[PDB]
């Protein structure tokens, strides 16, 4: 629903639309546009298969096919690995071990991607009030359910490329010998002085141990006569150790080792190079930044229980709840029509002949019976209409015998969890596309 | 700790401020509540 | 000037999803009746679930176990969402063992005494023809709901993964309000409270609990006054 | 924003919001909010209500005091007002001195009550006055039933006859001006002046088109947010 | 946790502070909607319900020998607080002569029933006094509302005058959130009610109480469960 905003939120959610962080149970959208299985497979992350044939072999991280020709071909995937700015890249397979593949088919698929299409965000039921002025002014308020079912929850991998060098002052080496430090400190770290890799770390921690062999540190002739007197040599090393930043948590995702002795480019000076990932797993909290589709912006204003926010006739509760004071007066009402859509899709509705024109329209079209959860597709400038949305809203599935349960209107007779009297008249609900 | 911080933010008025002071009522004094989470929160008749 | 008491029943429509009726209601006092129960099954009805994992061979949950389709993430998020019923108070190890290829379903789980799994209809993993699969389920009792970090207690067992809980047995509870046809000018009113439990208890039992915790509520506000 | 469309929802009159309980005369408070917990009383309905000793009444209606031979000194005897509950419970609010308000407290009205509290009552009892305020505001905003559907933001019914008049005057300069008679410049302003003169109807038929308690109506007209010309975008026309 | 508990705060002879302590997140609100409403609908008591003003006629607006309109006899009678053990509609007589002014100490009472605001002032006459009507206490809970009760069918002089049987006049429920051991998101009740003068509102709690009690218990009985509380 491009053609139902303004100019600058067309804009603002184009340029706020790019920059979303990957899920872990990545899905594609309930309401979407043709352009995720493109724009996910034209992309690089995506693995296809360029070989007609059955494969013979799904397993962990090596797919293995055989072609019609008759080769062995040993799929390799990018499992958890590390990005540019530190998000992850985790590849999926997506068949099974008996199955017939033609040439450019999706054998796996890429981080935000599932079957090979675009998933940036995730799909959560709406419900349209002011409530308690915990919206007030464009702000957003969630349900504790998306912290339960982890479907807004992302992953990232911080990185640590560190190195000895020769100095002047003997050269540096990467031992777990660090001067007089605690022995649970270096627990984690290994003889050569590497962590574990899998062992957690947080803000406080020790990645490297580093050490320079030698060091003028205290040698002046007063020095000098008190430590001879004293007979006792003191260490002249200095910890040149790794550390993770303070502010930072995660777990071990690789560990990788290099030294002059390889045939590896490094300039000089350099001793032994060290490249240690960390991957951290973070679930949605106030204050992080959301955004929608139409650059419908906020930010996290309070998580609450399951019960505090409303519920429907059935029971069934509401995830978000927006402001609809900003709908108006940002000038984007191409968003209600995504809420109603949404929730359209998530209920599949049934129109077995209803003989109304625009049930012909939508039939001729032949997207007419639609189960309950078949993701649907707008085109940004041939999308949904309203009179169709309307009726389907009218003739959805009904939950038990005649049990259609939003009234004809978009608007739902939502309850009140905290209290528990109806709202004074109807509410408008539905189910929106949230990165 | 959180005791002790939640009793130091008592009596300690707090100078928000935005970026672009355009005019006079653009820095002001608050007294801060130790709220949860990661953002800081505001009353809301002084987002004008 | 009416002294019919409120009197209880239970209606029936299938195997779990029962709603319980009580006809002799004030007019306009269903409502927030009808909340409480709901906010109490809700978040106050315990029962038990798997706190974390310990596979052998993997010590994070970002590698993957040798010949195994699925990640140790995704291991980790497919059986944190499992259906089972404990009665022990200190937590109970469970054990899974596995080898060539079969989908490792959970009745191939082996529940020790007094503790049960209640769906064996899971499709946990489909192992490889070099699958040597092993797996550990720690199960404890609760209620409510936990995230995942604060489970982990340990670190001396490393290669433990810790994972969340969801002590929750019961699911969508809704209710409705009828209009008594009692010859009173009030007009009087009537609750049909439902409710529905995946496969753990009852919801003869669900409402049991629900109305021991609130009958324990209200009767210390009855009786603490002075 | 929202804490004036609450007040302002608190405070409105009963003009077509379903009144329920209209003509009765009530003792007190405590009878207004059994009337309309039982679901009897509409908040916006044209009800007689006592007040007690205490209330300072509005100024127009004293003139108006009661027809009796006694002194009837105003500021401590109880008296009986033909009110609306909403206004009933809007008043406590503010202090105990501040005159009786009998009018929809929408945008400026608000300004109007805290300069007058800021210039004679100090600062703190101003600053109560606010927060109780706000409470009311979100409490009301929550329970007003304004909820941005798709029904209800109007399309003016005449707003179609409107542009295709006006389109008619286009197609007919535009016929002329293949004929040549006329140049370009003209032909512009001319359609300047057309589309100008159709926005503001379509503005005008937009106005007409609402109820008052439509949602946006209540946004426009309470000054909560927003103005004529974004509604007139939304739902109107977006102006040339 | 720690075992919740209530404490009471006086203000005046008829309006009271409550507060229940920090209870668990949620559960503030399974109290305090339920509270109030329970207070509200449920404690019965004894009232007016109708009355015969003599000598009179709908048509006819004000009452001669008395200055005061119709319409604030009903709102100054319907103030009357009256208690009762009767359970049954009685009929009771009231009438005053000469000039001046009747108030609630010369109702001439019959059996059981009691009336407890004597000093409430009904009506000012002058000159020939000629005032005299009967008045019918029931017993009921709520708030009635003014329907046609088809006494003024039979009757001319029968008009229905609403009345208020609950001993509780306002009420204001709300939660507000504290700190117990470093956990905030805790909520606390808080109940702030005025009760007419026909008793305190600790014995309002104790019957609001004792019904609740009740239409819970009678979802308990269905089994004997182990939860875990207190």
């Amino acid at each position: 629903f491009l053609e139902h905003d303004d100019a600058n939120r067309a804009l603002m959610g184009a340029n706020m639309m790019r920059q979303a962080v990957p899920l872990i149970k990545s899905e594609s959208p309930l309401v979407g546009t043709g352009m995720e299985y493109r724009s996910a497979a034209d992309a690089g992350d995506v693995v296809k298969a360029e070989k007609a044939g059955v494969v013979q072999e799904v397993s962990a991280d090596y797919i293995t096919t055989t072609n019609d020709d008759g080769t062995y071909i040993t799929y390799r995937l990018a499992k958890f690995s590390r990005s540019n700015q530190g998000t992850s890249v985790n590849q999926k397979v997506i068949v099974a071990e008996g199955d017939r593949i033609i040439e450019g088919q999706v054998l796996a698929d890429g981080p935000a991607t599932e079957n090979g299409e675009m998933a940036l965000g995730k799909n959560l039921l709406v419900a349209f009030m002011p409530w308690e002025g915990h919206n007030y002014e464009d702000a957003i308020i969630l349900s504790q359910r998306l912290v339960q079912d982890d479907v807004l929850s992302s992953i990232h991998i911080e990185e640590h490329e560190v190195d000895a060098r020769d100095t002047k002052l003997g050269p540096e080496e990467i031992t777990r010998d660090i001067p007089n430090v605690s022995e649970e400190v270096l627990a984690d770290l290994d003889e050569r002085g590497i962590i574990r890799i899998g062992a957690e770390v947080v803000a406080g921690d020790i990645l490297v141990g580093k050490v320079t062999p030698k060091g003028e540190t205290e040698l002046t002739p007063e020095e000098r006569l008190l430590r001879a007197i004293f007979g006792e040599k003191a260490r002249e090393v200095r910890d040149t150790s790794l550390k993770v930043p303070h502010g930072e948590i995660g777990k071990v995702i690789g560990v990788r080792v290099f030294d002059r002795e390889e045939g590896d480019e490094l300039p000089p000076g350099v001793n032994q190079l060290v490249r240690v990932y960390v991957a951290q797993k973070r679930k949605i909290t106030d204050g992080d930044k959301l955004a929608g589709r139409h650059g419908n912006k906020g930010v996290i204003s309070k998580i609450n229980p399951i019960e505090d926010m409303p519920f429907l006739e059935d029971g069934t509760p509401v995830d978000i709840i927006l402001n609809p004071l900003a709908v108006p007066s940002r000038m984007n009402p191409g968003q209600v029509l995504e809420i109603h859509l949404g929730w359209l899709a998530s209920r599949g509705w049934d129109v077995s002949g209803l003989a109304e024109e625009w049930a012909q329209r939508l039939q001729v079209i032949g997207a007419d019976k639609v189960e309950p959860g078949t993701n649907v597709a707008t085109p940004v400038f041939d999308g949904a209409r309203e009179d169709e949305l309307a009726g389907l809203l009218q003739h959805t599935i009904p939950n038990r015998d005649g049990e259609r349960m939003v009234l004809p209107s978009g608007k739902a007779r939502l309850f009140d969890g905290r209290s528990g009297e109806p709202f004074p008249e109807p509410i408008s609900v539905g189910y929106m596309y949230i990165l | 700790v959180y005791d002790v911080l939640e009793e130091v933010i008592a009596e300690h008025p707090v100078l928000l401020n935005r970026a672009p002071t355009l005019h006079r009522l653009g820095i002001q004094a608050f007294e801060p509540q130790l709220v949860e989470g990661k953002a800081i929160q505001i009353h809301p008749l002084v987002c004008t | 000037l009416i002294a019919q008491r409120p009197s209880l029943t239970e209606e029936v429509v299938d195997e779990f999803r029962s709603r319980f009726v009580i006809e002799p209601l004030e007019p306009g006092f269903g409502y927030t009746l009808g909340n409480s129960l709901r906010r109490t099954l809700l978040s106050s009805i315990p029962g038990a679930a798997v706190t974390s994992i310990r596979i052998d061979g993997v010590l994070h949950e970002f590698t993957t176990v040798p010949g195994v389709k699925e990640d140790v993430t995704d291991l980790i998020l497919n059986i944190k969402q499992l259906v089972v019923s404990s009665e022990h108070d200190e937590p109970v190890v469970m054990y899974l063992r596995k080898q060539g290829p079969g989908l490792v379903t959970a009745a191939d789980i082996a529940p020790p005494a007094g503790v049960e799994v209640h769906n064996p209809d899971l499709v946990l993993a489909t192992l490889n023809g070099k699958g040597k699969l092993e797996m550990e389920l720690t199960v404890e009792r609760g209620r409510g709901y936990v995230s995942a970090v604060q489970n982990k207690q340990v670190g001396q067992e490393i290669g433990r993964i810790p994972v969340d809980s969801i002590y929750s047995p019961v699911l969508k509870v809704t209710y409705k309000v009828e209009a008594t046809r009692v010859e009173q000018r009030t007009d009087f009113d009537k609750l049909i409270v439902d409710v529905e439990t995946k496969q753990a208890m009852r919801p003869r039992d669900a409402m049991a609990s629900a109305g021991k915790t609130l009958v324990e509520l209200f009767g210390l506000a009855r009786e603490l006054n002075i | 924003q929202d804490m004036v469309l609450g007040l302002f929802f608190l405070t409105t009159d009963s003009e077509g919001r379903s009144p329920k309980g209209e003509g009765r005369a009530f003792g007190s408070s405590a009878e207004a909010i059994m009337a309309f917990d039982a679901g009897d009383l509409t908040l916006q309905a044209k009800i007689d209500i006592r007040f007690p000793v205490g209330t300072i009444p509005p100024r127009g209606f004293e003139p108006p005091a009661r027809e009796e031979g006694e002194p009837e000194w105003q500021q401590g005897d109880t008296f009986t007002l033909k009110t609306t509950l909403g206004r009933a419970l809007f008043n406590e609010l503010l202090p105990e001195d501040y005159p009786f308000v009998d009018y929809e407290v929408g945008k400026k009205q608000l300004s109007e009550i805290v300069n007058d509290l800021a210039e004679r009552y100090p600062k703190v009892i101003v600053a109560a006055t606010l927060d109780n305020l706000k409470a009311a505001g979100f409490f009301w905003a929550t329970r007003s039933g304004v909820t941005v559907a798709i029904s209800d933001i109007v399309v003016p019914d005449a707003k179609k006859e409107i542009v295709k008049g006006y389109e008619g005057q286009d197609e007919k300069v535009q016929k002329q001006y293949e004929r040549g008679l006329i140049t370009k410049e003209e032909r512009t302003q001319e359609l300047i002046a057309i589309w100008t003169k159709a926005t503001n109807e379509v503005a005008e038929a937009m106005n007409d088109n609402f109820p008052k308690t439509n949602p946006v109506s209540m946004m426009v007209n309470s000054g909560a947010r927003g103005n004529m010309m974004q509604m007139r975008q939304i739902a109107g026309m977006r102006g040339l």
